[PDB]
């Protein structure tokens, strides 16, 4: 699976809890990028 | 000891200006005719073009200096117009003439740089700014050489005020159409 | 007049040629210094 | 006339803004709702431009289901880049902020053709970029397929 | 000028269009360019457009003529032109008229010099097919036609597959710079992400020898580059490879890898 | 109109701007305004277009400040339903 980036919650980094659902895209994160459990990752499948 | 003026000679300055203009025009025409049916330069041309426009910090400095020194040359022309039309003035005493010397040296260098940056040399020769450079600097050099001053075609310095709109456009000061039109009309 | 104008033209051309040669040399050296670590 | 050869395609005749029509197709249980305008180029004047797209987006955002409609994935086409400030009521709108820094565009809920123009520059410096973009969004649009669709004007 | 390439830009020439084109073309993040941009329009520029051209004194030239007239094409030296970029009025009353005008412009340009490379814009797919049917038009030598509707609908469809891919691609093929945001907001991460452009590079012999996943992970870990006659998108199991990186300088090391 | 404004000198103020421009709304201090009254062109050639423009104005005002009472004039019932479809429009706090 070739992963481009992640689709991170807009309020994921905020400590204050919120019910916001909108997410922003991050393209080509670095190797040491801190990662959050509530994430969706763009990637590719090699299967017909 | 602050003497008066006597003999009147003025063909020296006018003749020098006419030579500087027409000789260059004839050389350009002769080069064109010779090139017609055989009857690194780009790099320096691009460098001069970048220098002329305010593309680099030194370019903006040169543009601002051109503006300020054209204004100063106009003011110096006013001051000299307060004087008699034909007079004799030694170089080393009056502080006006050294300032005029520096102004004309800068304008001559600027003209040379503009000629280097020009695309068509013949059409650059027949330019208002180039013409007022032809009829102003050689007279000043002749005057400082001969130790005598004639109020010749020094009013043409006012014609240096036309380029103010382009000068401001280079410095990214004028952007809108109305302000550009206002500056153009006022300067002209 | 023409003598001074030619002198200014030659001076500006020489200054431009020298500066662009220096710029080319600096570009060559800075491109050559990039390859080795 | 250009869509009859594709499986699993349905048509609902009606206003795309009516709540009953959108509730019938179960707009809450969908992967994406795409709001497109066909005659949006005709309307010339920003005061009379892109009314329907914004109004439909707000209408879908304001729905209530026995959950709320703000969680429905929506992407909206716009022709005026300044109309993106009306898509979301939470961001700090500003006419000076350019499109790609605007929250609806960063979230992928808005799109405009004004971002594709720079492709020309890239297409000049690397046509491989254009062919990679074309082969990535259309699913392997081969040039033989292009010739075939140029001849028959359909799919065989 | 010998050694100095130039391209002819025609079509929808306005203040906003030319400003956007010059912002995208002569970009600071873009490598040092050495081409001249020659505009050819039948309408004299406004004061604002004249000022914009004056700002780009040594990089942009303007000549008043018609693309359909062969004399104007000869004036702008289209025979020696590296390429001809034809811009289109995307915000037109009817796309059919604009597309037909673009067809006529391409026809005239190919009539004058059929060996020139043409990059054009289209608003409909059938007009793109009509362009593809031109005799002198061949896509193997470099001719391209960016279809706005086709590309936008492809982006929207891909976003329907994975939400947020359209903005990813839009930021990916757009030239931008590096911006650091002190405040810990979503804008900081977004601007960190947007700083990635797309480049192509020839892989080394060792990379060609190995398999695709191996060389991809080797590039990502060591070279810190994400490596994405046919174009193969992430295959399974010398050659041109597509990389996503902050700038072409980082991409260049892929060829130089030992 | 300037004479009419001068007649009501201490009660009426006028400003030039667009309801669609947030800077203009910030100029008139609409966030502290008690209410926002939107007049309508009753004798309009196309009532649907006027209603759409009014809906656009309401959308812009609610986008800038979503906690302001808005009183508007509407020409058609379906456009009124569309107006009530706005997420920030609520009749309990005075929006009519
Ligand atoms: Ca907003
Ligand atoms: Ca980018
Ligand atoms: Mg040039
Ligand atoms: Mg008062």
């Amino acid at each position: 699976m070739l992963c481009f980036g992640i689709y991170r919650l807009r309020d994921a980094h905020l400590s204050t809890p919120s019910q916001c659902t909108k997410r922003y895209v991050i393209t080509n994160p670095p190797y040491e990028f801190e990662l959050v459990p509530t994430d969706l990752i763009f990637c590719l499948m090699q299967f017909d | 000891p602050c003497d008066s003026r006597g003999q009147r000679m003025w063909w020296a300055f006018l003749a020098s200006s006419m030579v500087t203009f027409f000789g260059g025009l004839f050389i350009i025409l002769l080069w064109r005719t010779l090139k017609y049916l055989w009857t690194w330069m780009t790099s320096v041309k691009d460098w001069a073009g970048v220098m002329i426009s305010a593309q680099t910090l030194t370019g903006r400095v040169l543009v601002v200096l051109v503006f300020a020194l054209s204004i100063g040359a106009l003011v110096i022309y006013f001051i000299d117009s307060s004087n008699p039309i034909e007079s004799c003035q030694n170089f080393y005493k009056d502080f006006t003439l050294q300032i005029d010397m520096a102004f004309n040296v800068f304008f001559l260098l600027y003209f040379g740089l503009r000629f280097i940056a020009a695309n068509d040399k013949l059409w650059f020769w027949l330019e208002v700014n180039s013409v007022v450079d032809f009829f102003t600097v050689p007279p000043v050099f002749v005057s400082v050489y001969l130790n005598r001053s004639w109020l010749g075609l020094r009013f043409l310095r006012a014609l240096r005020l036309i380029q103010f709109s382009e000068i401001l456009q280079f410095l990214n000061i004028l952007k809108t159409s109305n302000s550009i039109k206002l500056v153009n009309l006022l300067s002209i | 007049g023409p003598a001074s104008f030619l002198v200014s033209l030659a001076s500006c051309l020489a200054l431009g040629s020298g500066l662009t040669a220096c710029r080319a040399r600096r570009r060559r050296l800075r491109t050559a210094a990039l390859r080795p670590p | 006339e250009t869509l009859h050869n594709f499986p699993k395609v349905s048509i609902l005749p009606g206003t795309p803004l009516s709540r009953a029509d959108l509730r019938a197709v179960n707009i809450n249980l969908c992967d994406m709702c795409v709001i497109l305008s066909a005659n949006q180029n005709n309307i010339d004047d920003t005061s009379l431009q892109d009314k329907e797209c914004i109004l439909a987006s707000l209408n879908i955002k304001s729905m209530q289901f026995d959950t709320t409609g703000v969680n429905i994935p929506i992407i909206t086409e716009l022709v005026n880049d300044t109309n993106v400030q009306f898509l979301d009521q939470d961001d700090d709108d500003d006419p000076d902020t350019e499109l790609y820094l605007t929250q609806p565009f960063a979230c992928g809920t808005a799109f405009a053709v004004s971002v594709l123009d720079s492709l020309m520059s890239a297409t000049y410096f690397n046509d491989n970029i254009l062919t990679l973009i074309r082969t990535l969004v259309t699913g392997g649009a081969t040039p033989e397929l292009e010739a075939l669709i140029a001849e028959e004007n359909a799919l065989r | 000028v010998s050694g100095r390439k130039h391209i002819v830009v025609c079509g929808h020439i306005t203040l906003e269009s030319v400003s956007n084109f010059l912002k995208a073309f002569l970009h600071k993040a873009r490598d040092d360019v050495n081409v001249e941009i020659v505009f050819l329009h039948n309408i004299s520029p406004n004061l604002e457009l004249e000022a914009l051209f004056k700002r780009h004194f040594t990089q942009v030239e303007f000549y008043q003529g018609s693309v359909l007239n062969p004399h104007d094409l000869a004036r702008v030296k289209i025979e020696s032109a590296d390429a001809c970029l034809i811009l289109a009025n995307k915000y037109c009353a009817d796309p059919d008229a604009e597309d037909a005008s673009n067809i006529m412009r391409v026809i005239s340009i190919k009539n004058y010099h059929p060996k020139i490379r043409i990059i054009t814009q289209m608003l409909q797919y059938h007009n793109k097919a009509h362009l593809l049917n031109i005799p002198s038009w061949n896509w193997k030598e470099g001719d391209d036609a960016i279809c706005l509707a086709e590309l936008k609908l492809g982006f929207i469809a891909q976003s329907c597959l994975a939400q947020g891919l359209s903005t990813m691609l839009a930021n990916l093929f757009s030239m931008r710079s590096f911006i650091k945001i002190e405040e810990d907001t979503w804008q900081k991460y977004y601007l960190e992400g947007v700083s990635n452009e797309m480049y192509t590079e020839y892989l080394s012999s060792a990379f060609v020898g190995l398999s695709f996943p191996t060389v991809c992970e080797l590039c990502f870990v060591k070279l810190k580059l994400l490596m994405i006659s046919r174009i193969l998108i992430n295959p399974g199991n010398g050659t041109l490879g597509f990389f996503i990186a902050s700038d072409a300088k980082e991409v260049k090391r892929a060829f130089f890898y030992c």
